DNA sequence: ATCCCCTTGGCGGTTAAAACGCGGGGGACAGCGCGTACGTGCGTTTAAGCGGTGCTAGAGCTGTCTACGACCAATTGAGCGGC
DNA sequence: ACGTACGCGCTGTCCCCCGCGTTTTAACCGCCAAGGGGATTACTCCCTAGTCTCCAGGCACGTGTCAGATATATACATCCTGT
């Protein structure tokens, strides 16, 4: 009997294969992009409490990781990712 | 004659009764419309606490303070008493920019 | 008498977890309310991240004509970009080494 | 009404002032433009995050809170003016 | 079961390459063993962190997860065991 | 007679061949051996996984390289390429510890 | 009237004039404590999530805090902070 | 009232307020747009015809629009168009 | 008891029609049947191509400190960039100029 | 199997041929390069369009009905081959 | 929706802020060797690496239970506002 | 163990910067109008947490298979050597 541990897999593997088709996958380089996501993750939502403490807010809405990602992502980068999620909620929104 | 002091122990006095004083070192005026124009560049009519300019101007002096600490750190690590823009770019590069 | 499921990043048209991102900021007790545009937010953000550096790490894996990507792919990734240089400063990469970097005096004549 | 140099109402004496504090006895003429631009890197950085929080606060006036809730964010943490 | 001179472990041609990793052409001599001093004082943070760790966890066996985990609260996470 | 190379391009070439590798240049076995020891200095009777051991390992690995590269910075600095001591106490001290 | 604008003042004054009765206090020294002590409480209350959420811990209990405070605090400091702590806390139980 | 003339209008405005939402359009910019998307279309649109012609289909899914991307738009804008085509039909296909 | 008329744009996550796009597919006459992908994938290759024009448009107007998009910065946006030049090599611009190309040896010295 | 630089197989008297055809009477000796580059451009969108069209339709032989639709494609409609 | 207050806007006197020139005078720095010290080329050895074997410590999961602590209405009091 | 190479001590040598010193000017000081926004308060709506139920994608497991791990023979790079 063995108890499951839940990591990044099957979402880091579709995301390879829709940017790049024929290229392959070492585990190594997987636990990379797992730890990777956890620490940017980590980072946003430390950042995004902080906010909510700041402003005296009780939630975290878009808002405040569309200010804590100007905080923590730079420029161009963040200026896509907010692109990239204000599409996204749209779409979200509108589903 | 009028009396001339050798170079150094001017500095040096400034040396000693800078780290003796405690007070602001920049004028508080130019440091205000200084922030104002870097706010401007950002966002446009935005205003400021008199307080928060204090801020700003006693976190930029310390941070300068601290980048100059490094500064002679690097300097007399280079085996000068000179220092040039090279020591505070090292610096810089080092203090994880 | 029911309706027939549909995950929140289908509805969003994205591929990492809206829901897992969701618990994982309830349950990594940051706030007591969370906003329903957040966590998406935060994973079209993170799909976007994840993207640049796997074009980043295949264009590298093709560059050194492997096929499959390795931590050494990953971090001539990261850190032949400068953005990401400075998201990722103060990270420790296994096995990635090191980036080529020789300094000029270094080189001989 | 806009501003164009106000780097320079940092001026060189008060450059050699603040590299006084740090005990730096001979300066050179080229460390000071680079010092004034150094200082609107991190201050650009600093009202960067400022401004971020600010707008986020739906307010137009800057406090010194966010202001030391963005030194805290760079890593300078300031004492005074907390709360 | 009591070990005694490990410094020495890191032996000279593996802090050599350690080095060469990190660009370095020309190594004094004096530089081995003061070397292995700060990589000594590392590992007692490190270390005296992941272990007070651990015994907050009563566990015996040191993990993997606290090394990265005690390295994350220095600043300096590690990609690629679990952190 | 034998060839010989001049002394610093068999260095180089350790250089160039080792950031084109990855593998881990601290011995498996001492290493253990010291994390061990330096554990048993605080809490004894210790043991480690040696996923442990391996993770520490790059983790030390990648903590001495850059500090390595930050001294070279400091080495071209003081117009040096042999590094020496004290530009390590240097950037531990411009570091902050 | 105005809100009441929560500081430190007072116990801090306490403390002062139980260490050295004689001697004066600032108002910009005060707030310099005040920060002071905001910033040594949020640093002990992140390590504190940390290692409540590193052993799935839903609480922060004295082991907990006083693991976190051998983290943060150095040396000497920490073992202090151990010594008075554990009196406080067997003082405390003891009603 | 007259009889419609069908435009982009609504969609260039709501693709602006996407991607810029500060700036503002003229009408003379409006109908370059207009103009383009018809010159676009219809050479996206004959080509596809072409290879319906050319392979004896009667049918014209998103693989000959793929083939004719391929051939027209060159590379960079190729492989971008092919990525979120794509990802357009996977979220057709998942509705 | 009908479901309500969402948009298959949304069903896309996009804002050019696949309603009009397959409209004037089916009846501009270009084959006789049409498979369900060839309008959602002829939208959105639009919708990337007007996204790109339209961002090195506002970069171009706001390069001219002005608000409101111009011929002049779309004709400008075009021939800055290569693979656009080369889409629309032998397409004029209504009221665009040209952007400034001058030659080098017919410059004074 | 594979090959590397098999484009000089086009040689100079080729070249010089098809010149002579074009009725070019001299042919420097630097315009071989360019001719052997832009003929290598042209197949590579030809050859880029013809397979894009054999792999449309499912094949692994490139046919000259497929050469002279990528012929008809980039402007340069060739007679002769079914086309 | 408001209110009231600290910033914004404008005004007058002054002297330090600065600022620029003169002049002294302190400084970086190439470089020419010299001291020397690792760098590199080998040989030697030995212990790490590799492979195989037996032990069991404790990691980790499961069940039990109970130790522990937020909530809430309420009472009150000690610190916040104010002078 | 051989040996080239690096760290550098000192010292001229241009050379740049500190310091004194008068002048000029704009912040400092101190002084008034005011209003816009910071900040406070009532409302009612936006929004999200949370349970029951149900399903469906995502991870453990196995495996089997071809990209890669390993092996062997030339070509050139390089790096010293020789005229």
């Amino acid at each position: 009997k063995r108890s499951r541990k839940e990591s990044y897999s099957v979402y880091v593997y579709k995301v390879l294969k829709q940017v790049h088709p024929d290229t392959g996958i070492s585990s190594k380089a997987m636990g990379i992009m797992n730890s990777f996501v956890n620490d940017i993750f980590e980072r946003i939502a430390g950042e995004a409490s902080r906010l909510a403490h700041y402003n005296k807010r009780s939630t975290i809405t878009s808002r405040e990781i569309q200010t804590a990602v100007r905080l923590l992502l730079p420029g161009e980068l963040a200026k896509h990712a907010v692109s990239e999620g204000t599409k996204a909620v749209t779409k979200y929104t509108s589903a | 004659k009028p009396h001339r002091y050798r170079p150094g122990t001017v500095a040096l006095r400034e040396i000693r009764r800078y780290q003796k004083s405690t007070e602001l070192l920049i004028r508080k005026l130019p440091f205000q419309r200084l922030v104002r124009e870097i706010a401007q560049d950002f966002k446009t009519d935005l205003r400021f606490q008199s307080s928060a300019v204090m801020a700003l101007q006693e976190a930029s002096e310390a941070y300068l303070v601290g980048l100059f600490e490094d500064t002679n750190l690097a300097a007399i690590h280079a085996k000068r008493v000179t220092i040039m823009p090279k020591d505070i770019q090292l610096a810089r590069r080092i203090r994880g920019e | 008498a029911r309706a027939k499921a549909k995950t929140r990043s289908s509805r969003a048209g994205l591929q990492f977890p809206v829901g897992r991102v969701h618990r994982l900021l309830r349950k990594g007790n940051y706030s007591e309310r969370v906003g329903a545009g957040a966590p998406v937010y935060l994973a079209a953000v993170l799909e976007y991240l994840t993207a640049e550096i796997l074009e980043l790490a295949g264009n590298a894996a093709r560059d050194n004509k492997k096929t499959r990507i390795i931590p050494r792919h990953l971090q001539l990734a990261i850190r032949n970009d400068e953005e990401l240089n400075k998201l990722l400063g103060r990270v420790t990469i296994a096995q990635g080494g090191v980036l080529p970097n020789i300094q000029a005096v270094l080189l001989p004549k | 009404k806009v501003l164009r140099d106000n780097i320079q109402g940092i001026t060189k004496p008060a450059i050699r002032r603040l590299a006084r504090r740090g005990g730096v006895k001979r300066i050179s003429g080229l460390i000071y433009e680079e010092t004034r631009g150094v200082l609107k890197v991190f201050l650009e950085n600093v009202i960067r995050d400022a401004v971020t929080y600010t707008e986020h606060a739906k307010r137009k006036t800057v406090t010194a809170m966010d202001v030391v809730y963005a030194l805290k964010r760079q890593g300078r943490t300031l004492y005074g003016f907390g709360g």
